[PDB]
């Protein structure tokens, strides 16, 4: 026969090679196909759509819909800071378990824009403007207004359209971040402040609550794929 | 012979490869890896009334 | 042929003793490009506030001496407001014009190597030891090689034949250098463009290059002429960018 | 003759220049309920340079998703025993005992594919007093059986004459087996999920087990031998390919408690912190 | 379809014919000082006559220069044992632990490339008083992990169900395995060495280290077997291809120390010799 | 199938093979190529750099750089030989941790030319003559500047041009030598020579040094590679 | 069917070859053996004003 | 495909063959067995004055 020679690799079952094979029903006759809605073409499209984040994550929530909700209030609270946390979509507890931390969680870099929305469920005649900052890393994150205000930041004002979008961009010395994210790749924070007040007329409740939702932006991607650290099992009929 | 000849990925800042099938059944074949389509606004834009983005959504 | 003038903001440097400029590799500094680019913010660009020369401080050049080293950056976080933009910033990238300068009398012998060399990694002298961030540098003031082995903790291992990385001193060569020869010319001149494996960095964390000056003819003279003999070093940056701004980082 | 074929690659947007602005448009107001994503980026909310974007979203595609080997059931059986039925093994097709593969392909209400499938097989000599023989090597038989046909009782069963089911016949030391498999199932697509019952009254089975009835797998020792005891363990995988999905879902939270049900344990949200305005200190002398 | 491709080859300089000379221009005088090497000849300096060169540097070019396969590691792992751990080995990956790969790639500071890997595997029958047996051949399972994944705690945990990470299975007696791995870094190339610290406030993790990140490699016995001890040893190989590097730098003199850092003992520059004139004579009777 | 034969050669592992072999990552997407400055395209590049020499290599200053200086000095030493060696560019002391023997090492075979630049570090009221020299092989080496103002040689004036440039050429019976050079691929010797003397003023110092750098020519290749003998160790983790 | 055809190494003083591509990625391609640029200046020549080397370097 | 086909060896008194090389080198390639020249008066005939041999050799 014609002459070869064998080289290494030979023989071995690579689990992510692609060859052909042969079938063991020649000729079968599949079920034609049917156009049913909600086709999914790539998984960046989950990303994209937003999901509501557990901000509120202390002690004697994690089981309550309270872990949704962030509180605010009337009166003379200038001082004290609303919220803040880290930017890490796939590691810090706050996003881990949103849709765009379970996409990130099988692949280890990402890289891209992030948005974030907040929603007023006040009453109707509640007013207030709030100051939604966000820091690039290298310093400790800001301790008062005044701090924050240098940072990237956006002044949000409650009215008729009751929801703002903050943008985090992209900003990083390498095109690349991990997943399992550490002091080299690390990607600042988030902080909320009052910028006025809120005031209310007689008769309205004096709390509220404020709702963020999380999603990816139009230049957002992921690759080297690994196995999510979520499930898992400890014998065989699960 | 009924080749295909098609180009390899690469990066940005001598490059195609040839296949022939063997087998008279095309569940036979190898994966499909390199159709790369999208259409996001099925899952993040399923409104009736198009929205603009830069007018108000509501009034 | 031997003078020359160089500008820079507004600043101004002459020099009637001069041999060649030396343009690292062929490349000069340039800003960073769209097709090149991954943070997406919009930069800052200073351009007459940051791209001038600052004067360091100077060093005695005596009959026995090893020889110098400096870092960049660090050696110019409290240049003005080149510093005072690393202070407030995650990311920045600029080039660089390095010019020394060291005179003396037509009766005075000596030669000075000056090199730069990026990434310079340095070594403990405790072999399973590691460097502190003194022993590698004290901003504005230069570190100091040794003519013997060098012991203590978290001090680098500093004699000049080995130029604290293992390697042949007299190979140096290979880098951007020019020699100060005392009978030939009386300063140099390198340019330096910005040289790394990702498109901007942070400016504190990482040190991008090392300048070295190193005697290898010692400084000789006779009877009655000048003993004091000093050498001076000024650094201009050039197509300095910076982003992603925020509250001042504390060291 | 050759057939050049051209592939398009699809890169990630640029992002555009953008300058200051004082003006009525307000892109960053918006009104979640109405169920619409805002589709604003850094250049509506800040002041931007031109960036040109080389990236791709090639290895988040479905198909590059899918298309790896999972192990989907491991089983063992022996050379000799005095039970009959420990000398074959045998399971019904499914790809729900791994929580792996699962949880993947959960991801999707409706599934439609391809696969290839492979085996490894091992084999080991039982612990004894009385050690070391000179065995000829092992040779192994895998059968398929779709529903209705006839099943093995014993190692000797005429059944396993299989003369209109595929089989494979594979002996050590070689490479590991496999073959691809057509998409089966008298629907247009596989069913993830199904809330209903087996029978018109709204009783009997609940669930999964109604749809799936995909035949099962049988394998033995064909060497029929061994005066020393032997074990072998099969381990199957599976790859699909030509691959299309509908209808995405969140992802599974809890973990996974039986093959037939969704049964399971309330879980939290998440993991707690110290409070709601927590963040570590990490530059410090 | 055929496509032809034209491969031009580069040889040396001839050397041209040159005669006396009584002028004004000086090629043997330059000034080093410059920075500048002087691109002088033999026909500048002497008489010569017109040589027709022939010779090609072909062999010295980066990519005939690193395409060569290297060890880069060793390791040992047995098939019984009391330890647990010691029945499965596993390592960090880098190129920094056998110094002859290591000292030729860092003639260069930054490095980028495609990989091809090659294992070779061997075993052997543990020293004992009492030996023979009848073992079938011995299968080997490969599993590589990227940063992020579980980790195998024995040789029986499920973490080598590998439903997503790339493993390799291999039986004794066939041809070596080998696969071929791209550029796989967050920056835009492999940097050899850096001048820096993990953390912005100049401290923590120095050098190397902080920067290379790229998962593991578990190795293990499948069969799960053997009455009387056994040992395998399982070394890698590395070739790098399609090779791009810059910035060169003087080669290593002092010998390594650590995988870790660049710490070195002085060594002298070179070895001495009796005088600065000594030659010694070689046309005696 | 296709009727075929194996040939002697399969199922090995040759270390320097070229062949095609399965990616263990499908349809991975690299991060784009930057320009950064500096590329290497061939070692020959780094062997036309000069590089310093140890030429005074003798007992006591193997550790300090008193080694790569040679001295001259002033009075009547006409009948002092100023330095010699020989020329080996791969094994001699003088020679072998030089950036051009670095490279030579890694190789068996070299041909073509060699330049040695001789810069005088004396005071600019330092002046003088003098003889440089290169003898093929055949004969013992010269003990006088006589005798060496017999070979190829050239007479270097100290001037406002510090530097001198000695060219060795190719000179040899076979295309190749050795890089672990025998008695039957020698090469020849260089020395040096007063040729009038050093004279200096009043107030000035009487002796001073003289540096030498080696490089490659433009008509200079290698080839059969090869394991270098300068790096070792006796087990891993080093 | 995609093949190259490309010439061989000889000397001085039936010469070319085939290839076929078999795989998707081109990181699966043989190594690129047969390319010899160069460019020394780049290390040896790094100034701005430009010598003649028949003139004298300064003055 | 940098095919070439050649007439094989039979006798005197459907007979070609293909070839492909697959390596790098020429090195790697087949015997050159199918070459015949001679130039024998290198070696039975050197002589200065040509000889006619229907001649004297002398005189
Ligand atoms: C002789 C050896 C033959 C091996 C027989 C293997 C056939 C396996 C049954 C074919 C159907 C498997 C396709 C996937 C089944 C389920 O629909 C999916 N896991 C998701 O629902
Ligand atoms: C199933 C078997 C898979 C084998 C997995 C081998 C992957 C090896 C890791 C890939 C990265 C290696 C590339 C070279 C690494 C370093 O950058 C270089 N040694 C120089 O820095």
């Amino acid at each position: 026969g014609l002459p070869v020679m064998n080289t290494p690799g030979s023989n071995q079952f690579l689990t992510s090679d692609d060859f052909q094979s042969p079938s063991a029903m020649p000729q079968f006759d599949v079920t034609p196909e049917l156009n049913i809605p909600g086709e999914v073409q790539n998984l960046m499209e989950i990303a994209e759509v937003d999901s509501v984040v557990p901000v509120n994550n202390v002690e004697g929530k994690l089981d309550t819909m309270e872990i949704y909700r962030i509180p605010v209030q009337s009166g003379n609270h200038q001082s004290s800071q609303v919220f803040g946390f880290q930017v890490q979509p796939g590691l810090d507890n706050v996003f881990k378990h949103t849709l765009l931390g379970e996409i990130l969680n099988y692949y280890a870099h990402w890289s891209g824009s992030i948005k974030l929305t907040f929603v007023f469920c006040g009453s109707a005649m509640a007013t207030g403007k709030f100051l939604l900052a966000y820091a690039p890393p290298g310093a400790n994150a800001p301790k008062s207004r005044k701090d924050a205000m240098l940072g990237t930041h956006i002044i949000w004002d409650v009215g008729l359209q009751s929801s703002c979008v903050l943008c985090i961009p992209w900003i990083s010395q390498t095109h690349y971040r991990l997943v399992q994210q550490d002091e080299y790749t690390s990607a600042g924070n988030v902080t909320c402040w009052y910028q006025t007040g809120i005031v209310v007329p007689a008769g309205t409740p004096t709390s509220c609550s404020i709702m963020c939702f999380v999603s990816a932006c139009n230049d957002f991607s992921v690759r080297l794929l690994k196995d999510t650290p979520f499930i898992e099992q400890s014998a065989l009929l699960q | 012979m009924g080749a295909q000849v098609s180009t390899q990925k690469t990066g940005a800042h001598i490059i195609h490869y040839t296949n022939i099938n063997y087998y008279k059944d095309a569940a036979s074949n190898s994966a499909n890896r390199q159709d790369f389509s999208q259409d996001p606004g099925k899952f993040t834009e399923p409104v009736k009334d198009i929205m603009v983005k830069s007018l108000p959504a509501l009034n | 042929d031997r003078v020359r003038s160089i500008t820079l903001g507004n600043s101004t440097i002459t020099t009637q003793e001069s041999a060649n400029v030396v343009v690292a590799y062929g490349r000069w500094p340039e800003y960073l490009k769209d097709n090149e680019a991954t943070a997406e913010d919009q930069p800052t660009q200073p351009d007459v506030a940051t791209c001038r020369f600052y004067t360091l401080e100077s060093v005695t050049w005596e009959r026995d001496s090893p020889g110098w080293w400096w870092k960049f950056p660090d050696a110019l976080k409290d240049m003005g407001l080149f510093g005072q933009n690393m202070y407030y910033h995650y990311l920045g990238r600029a080039g660089y014009t390095i010019h020394v300068q060291c005179n003396a009398s037509k009766f005075h012998q000596g030669c000075l190597m000056v090199v730069c060399v990026p990434e310079a990694e340095m070594g403990c002298s405790q072999v399973d030891g590691t460097v502190n961030e003194h022993s590698l540098s004290e901003g504005e003031t230069a570190k100091k090689f040794a003519s013997t082995s060098t012991n203590g903790t978290n001090t680098v291992q500093s004699i000049v034949t080995n130029a604290g990385m293992g390697v042949g001193v007299g190979n140096l060569t290979i880098f951007p250098h020019q020699w100060i020869n005392l009978r030939t010319n009386n300063c140099a001149t390198i340019v330096m463009p910005y040289i790394n494996n990702v498109p901007m960095d942070n400016m504190f964390r990482h040190h991008n290059f090392t300048l070295m000056i190193i005697p290898f003819v010692p400084l000789d003279y006779s009877s009655d002429s000048s003993t004091y003999v000093p050498i001076t070093v000024t650094v201009a940056p050039m197509c300095a960018e910076y982003n992603g701004l925020r509250l001042a980082t504390s060291l | 003759v050759v057939e050049a074929v051209e592939n398009a690659v699809a890169r990630v947007a640029d992002t555009i220049s953008s300058g200051p602005s004082n003006s009525q448009a307000v892109p960053a107001l918006t009104a979640v309920e109405t169920g619409h994503t805002s589709q604003v980026t850094p250049s509506d909310t800040i002041q931007t340079r031109h960036v040109r974007n080389y990236h791709s979203r090639s290895e988040s595609s479905i198909e590059n998703f899918l298309c790896r080997s999972a192990c989907v059931y491991m089983g063992e059986y022996h050379t000799t025993n005095t039970d009959t039925s420990k000398l074959f093994a045998s399971w019904t097709i499914n790809a729900r005992r791994m929580v792996q593969m699962r949880r993947k392909l959960e991801l999707f209400t409706y599934v439609r594919f391809d696969m290839e499938v492979t085996f490894v097989i091992t084999s080991k000599q039982d612990q004894g007093t009385q050690l070391g023989q000179d065995m000829p090597p092992l040779t192994h038989q895998i059968m398929y059986i779709p529903p209705g046909g006839p099943i093995p009782k014993s190692v000797t069963d005429y059944t396993w004459q299989t003369s209109t089911n595929p089989s494979i016949f594979w002996t050590e030391g070689n490479a590991p087996p496999r073959m691809s498999i057509p998409f089966i199932s008298i629907g247009n697509a596989y069913s993830n999920f199904y809330d209903g019952w087996s029978h018109f009254s709204q009783n009997g089975v609940y669930g999964y087990n109604t749809l799936n009835h995909m035949g099962q797998i049988y394998v033995r020792h064909v060497n029929g031998s061994s005066p020393l005891p032997m074990t072998s363990t099969v381990r199957m995988y599976f790859k699909p390919k030509h691959v299309k999905v509908w209808v995405p879902r969140p992802p599974r939270l809890c973990q996974y408690k039986n093959a037939s049900t969704v049964n399971f344990t309330p879980t939290n949200i998440t993991e707690k912190r110290q409070s709601i305005n927590y963040i570590p200190e990490t530059v410090k002398p």
